[PDB]
């Protein structure tokens, strides 16, 4: 690919042999950093990794309730009790055919859109006493959480075979702006104090939140209208607690989204044509603890 | 930078698009440049206008992206006849060094008035230092389109005369000069000497003899 | 408020620097953006370049190894210095006040507005022309009338280079004044003409004389006018 920038994506061309074989074109379309490295010639991320396939630009990622049940003479049983920590013996267990309406939510470091709690909120592990055990933290009152993609993108439809059609990143029209999302100062410092009361009742001393120690890890990735963020979470755990404003993230997007098994394939997220603005409920949290603090 | 002419008529609206439509959000303005002359400051922010500029100059805002930029000046004067220049700022295109092409406005229709020709003879100094001229001045006509005829005695002259294009006028009108340059000899052995301006369709004399 | 007024040469050879200078009028010479734009016959205006309140440097990249614009807050005065002048840069010099404005299309924090520039008041205009030829003053000869109204004026001939400024009774009468533009005549000298429309009866006498200036000739002279 032959790339220049804009101001981040590349703008690149590239030759490619179209629905007739032996005719050769030459396209271009914008690709995100992320999705290209240089060999300036450049190429897409994966290329020397694994197949990518477009996803079929009709099929939605949206998280549907999805109800779990169990066969004919099988049961699911349930446990009622509004504060049951991870494990242990349930007091008030009922029996269900099948789970409630559960949503595949595949997130990260930010719970999306989940089961909140009753009464106060828990916070789950196994031996929290092993820092190599994650933790996993259910609020009982869900802090906003606001995401877009300003830039009013434009989709290209590019004939490379037979019915094989790609779509592109044509180019930006108005404004270039910032990918990025919002959460109330003070919704999440209340709600960050309520994560700070239990981790108290685990433990004593002093609470500090502090960032991340391939950047699907590092940062609060998900998926909003259909492309996948990833916000620099930086500016949400940073505070150490002792005994208007909005919250933003910078978040960069990317188009070609890996596998997580061990060198197979990879997937294309097809451009979203207009702007992308989301709205979530951030009601869990995944944690990891690490002197006197 | 080249010019894009405009006709609008005299009491009507000018619609002045601009020639370097925005690709993000703007911040344009307008200038009003009278050749040789200061220019004005129109419109600054793609709406706002300064202090002692008449409300009709409006200038479009950029609330929905999509809407060009466009001047518009209801009611048209006399006076308004300059150049308009467009600096466009918008987030995607750089830094903008240069103004806008040109929009030069030419208001139609127009009261016509009549030149008044004003020729005197050669002054007592410079013929004293051997060198003569008559200056035929001719102001305040309209259109600002004259052709100058010299006549010495009857015959036309057309050798060592030179001509200002028309001006115009603090009062809109114009004016323009014609020099006529004789030697001491050749003013003295003629009768008579005219000049005739022939603004329009008619052709006004003013002529001057050696007394 | 605020005015400005420039004043420079008016005539520089090719190849040297074209030094110039403006004053500023009841505001603060280092509190406000200054710009300095050009406009030569056959072209549009062009903008040069500006300082700032900070004395930053910043010009017009087609000259923009050319220029120089400085400041000295002393006064209310800063110059330009253009150099290796030619033909081309013939041109009138304006001196205007430029002010900031910050258009904001995004987050104030990411980075998204742009800043853009916006003279709202202007000095007058200091003709420059650059030619080798030499400086040259004119020479006024009156032009006297002939008789209820009647007019009379004074010709300015065969000066270099444009303009020349003329008054009438040092500045006391000034109706009926018309000065008119000058005429490049074919041996390189200009030509002008003023002439003021008068009662008849002033004729027999109320005195009249023209104050005629070039200032790239060091020359004020006057002149009667009568019958
Ligand atoms: C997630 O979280 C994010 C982070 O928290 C959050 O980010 C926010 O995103 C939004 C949108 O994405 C951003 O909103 C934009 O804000 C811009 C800035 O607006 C501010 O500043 C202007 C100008 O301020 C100067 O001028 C005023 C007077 O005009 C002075 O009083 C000021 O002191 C100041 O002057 C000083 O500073 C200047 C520097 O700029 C110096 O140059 C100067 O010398 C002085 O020193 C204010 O007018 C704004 O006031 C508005 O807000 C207050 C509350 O504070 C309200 O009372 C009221 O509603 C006011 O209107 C504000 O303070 C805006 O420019 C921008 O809106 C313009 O642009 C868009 C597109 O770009 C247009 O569609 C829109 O119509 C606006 O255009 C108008 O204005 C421009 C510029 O003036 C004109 O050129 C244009 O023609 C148009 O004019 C028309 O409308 C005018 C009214 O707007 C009217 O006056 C005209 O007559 C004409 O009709 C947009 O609103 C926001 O900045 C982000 N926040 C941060 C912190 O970055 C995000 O929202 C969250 N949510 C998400 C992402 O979902
Ligand atoms: C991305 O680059 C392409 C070139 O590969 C740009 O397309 C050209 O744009 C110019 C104007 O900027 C036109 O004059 C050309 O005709 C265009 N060429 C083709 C083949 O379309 C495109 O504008 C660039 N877009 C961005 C957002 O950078
Ligand atoms: C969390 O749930 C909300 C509400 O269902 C989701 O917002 C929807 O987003 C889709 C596509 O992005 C739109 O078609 C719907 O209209 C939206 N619903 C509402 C009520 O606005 C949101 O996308 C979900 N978040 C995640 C990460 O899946
Ligand atoms: C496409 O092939 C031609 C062959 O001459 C080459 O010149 C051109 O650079 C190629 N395009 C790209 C983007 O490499
Ligand atoms: C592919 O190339 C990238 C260069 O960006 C490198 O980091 C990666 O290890 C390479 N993978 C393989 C399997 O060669
Ligand atoms: C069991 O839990 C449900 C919901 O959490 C509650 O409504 C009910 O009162 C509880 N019953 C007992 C016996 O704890
Ligand atoms: C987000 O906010 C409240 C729950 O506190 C609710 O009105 C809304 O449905 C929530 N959205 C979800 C759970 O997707
Ligand atoms: C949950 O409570 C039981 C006792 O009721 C306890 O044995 C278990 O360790 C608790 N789980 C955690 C993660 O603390
Ligand atoms: C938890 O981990 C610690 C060491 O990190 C170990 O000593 C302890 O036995 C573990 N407890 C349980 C219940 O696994
Ligand atoms: C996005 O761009 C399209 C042009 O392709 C335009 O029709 C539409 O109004 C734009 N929408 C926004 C929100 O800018
Ligand atoms: C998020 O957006 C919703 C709807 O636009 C709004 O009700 C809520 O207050 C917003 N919260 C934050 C933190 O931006
Ligand atoms: C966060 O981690 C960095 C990396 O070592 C460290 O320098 C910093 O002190 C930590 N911040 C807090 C608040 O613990
Ligand atoms: C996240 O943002 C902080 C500043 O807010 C920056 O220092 C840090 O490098 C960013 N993290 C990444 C992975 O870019
Ligand atoms: C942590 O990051 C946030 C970003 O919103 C910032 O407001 C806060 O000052 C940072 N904490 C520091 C610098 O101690
Ligand atoms: C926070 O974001 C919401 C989302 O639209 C917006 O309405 C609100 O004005 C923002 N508040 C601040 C202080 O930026």
């Amino acid at each position: 690919l032959n790339c220049n920038n804009v101001n981040e994506m590349k703008n690149c061309s590239f030759n490619v042999t179209t629905s007739i074989r032996d005719k050769i074109k030459k396209e271009y379309a914008l690709f995100y950093k992320l999705d290209v490295v240089p060999l300036t010639n450049y190429r897409l991320i994966n290329c020397n990794t694994s197949v990518i396939t477009q996803a079929c630009p009709k099929v939605s990622f949206e998280p549907i309730p999805i109800h779990y049940c169990a066969p004919a003479g099988f049961a699911i049983l349930k446990c009622n009790s509004k504060t049951f920590n991870g494990s242990g013996p349930c007091t008030n267990v009922s029996t269900v055919q099948c789970t409630h309406g559960i949503r595949p939510v595949v997130s990260t470091q930010l719970l999306l859109n989940g089961s909140l709690a009753e009464e106060e909120i828990v916070i789950r592990s196994e031996n929290i006493t092993d820092n190599a055990k994650t933790i996993i933290v259910q609020l009982n009152e869900a802090v906003e959480i606001n995401c877009t993609r300003p830039n009013n993108n434009t989709r290209k439809s590019i004939h490379i075979g037979p019915g094989r059609a790609f779509y592109a990143t044509g180019d930006i029209i108005g404004n270039i702006r910032q990918a990025h999302c919002n959460i109330s100062k003070a919704r999440w410092n209340e709600t960050l104090g309520q994560i700070v009361a239990k981790l108290e009742e685990q433990f004593p001393k002093t609470i500090i939140f502090n960032h991340s120690s391939d950047p699907e890890i590092v940062t609060h990735s998900f998926n909003c209208g259909g492309e996948f963020f990833y916000c620099n979470t930086t500016p949400l755990f940073n505070s150490t607690w002792n005994n208007e404003q909005n919250i933003t993230l910078q978040c960069r997007i990317k188009q070609i989204i890996n596998m997580w098994q061990g060198v197979g394939k990879a997937m294309y997220a097809p451009p979203i044509r207009g702007q992308i603005r989301c709205s979530s409920n951030i009601t869990g949290l995944l944690l990891t603890r690490d002197n006197g603090t | 930078s080249y010019v894009r002419p405009l006709s609008v008529a005299l009491g009507e609206t000018a619609s002045i698009s601009c020639g370097r439509q925005a690709l993000g959000s703007r911040a344009v303005q307008w200038y009003q440049h009278r050749p040789g002359q200061a220019p004005i400051l129109l419109i600054y922010n793609n709406q706002d206008r300064p202090s002692g500029i008449p409300e009709r100059f409006s200038g479009t805002p950029d609330i929905n992206f999509g809407t060009r930029a466009t001047l518009t000046i209801s009611g048209v004067e006399a006076g308004d006849e300059a150049d308009y220049y467009c600096h466009m700022w918008d987030s995607r295109s750089g830094f903008s060094w240069s103004f806008g092409g040109a929009t030069r406005l030419t208001v139609l229709g127009q009261p016509k008035a009549a030149p008044s020709v004003t020729l005197f003879p050669p002054s007592s100094e410079e013929l004293q230092a051997n060198k003569a001229t008559l200056v035929c001045l001719i102001s305040d006509f309209y259109p600002g389109a004259v052709t100058v005829a010299w006549k010495a005695d009857s015959s036309p002259v057309k050798a060592g005369v030179e001509t200002t294009t028309p001006s115009k006028q603090s009062n809109n009108k114009y004016a323009a000069s014609s020099y006529l340059s004789l030697t001491p000899m050749q003013w003295k052995m003629h009768k008579s000497y005219s000049c005739q301006v022939t603004h329009e369709g008619s052709t006004v004399e003013k002529t001057v003899a050696p007394t | 408020q605020v005015q400005l007024q420039e004043s420079g040469p008016g005539l520089v050879k090719p190849s040297e620097t074209l030094s110039l200078t403006c004053t500023v009028s009841g505001g603060s010479i280092s509190n406000y953006y200054w710009s300095w734009i050009r406009q030569s016959p056959g072209k549009g205006l062009e903008w040069i370049g500006y300082i700032s309140d900070s004395e930053s440097t910043n010009y017009n990249p087609s000259l923009k190894s050319r220029v120089i614009i400085s400041v000295d807050t002393s006064k209310n005065q800063l110059s330009l210095k253009l150099n290796s002048v030619t033909a081309a840069d013939s041109a009138i010099y304006y001196c205007a006040r430029a002010q900031q404005g910050k258009r904001i299309y995004g987050m104030v924090s990411f980075g998204e507005f742009f800043y853009y520039y916006y003279m709202d008041v202007w000095g007058k205009g200091t003709t420059v022309t650059v030619s080798s030829a030499s400086t040259k003053g004119p020479s006024v000869f009156p032009l006297a009338p002939s008789s209820g109204t009647a007019a009379l004026g004074c010709l300015v001939k065969d000066y270099f280079p444009e303009p020349v400024t003329v008054s009438w009774n040092s500045g006391a009468l000034t109706s009926g004044v018309h000065t008119f533009p000058a005429v490049l005549q074919s041996s390189g000298l200009y030509s002008l003409s003023s002439v003021v429309t008068v009662p008849s009866s002033s004729l027999g006498t109320q005195t009249y004389i023209c104050n005629v200036n070039h200032k790239p000739s060091n020359t004020k002279v006057d002149k009667k006018v009568e019958p």
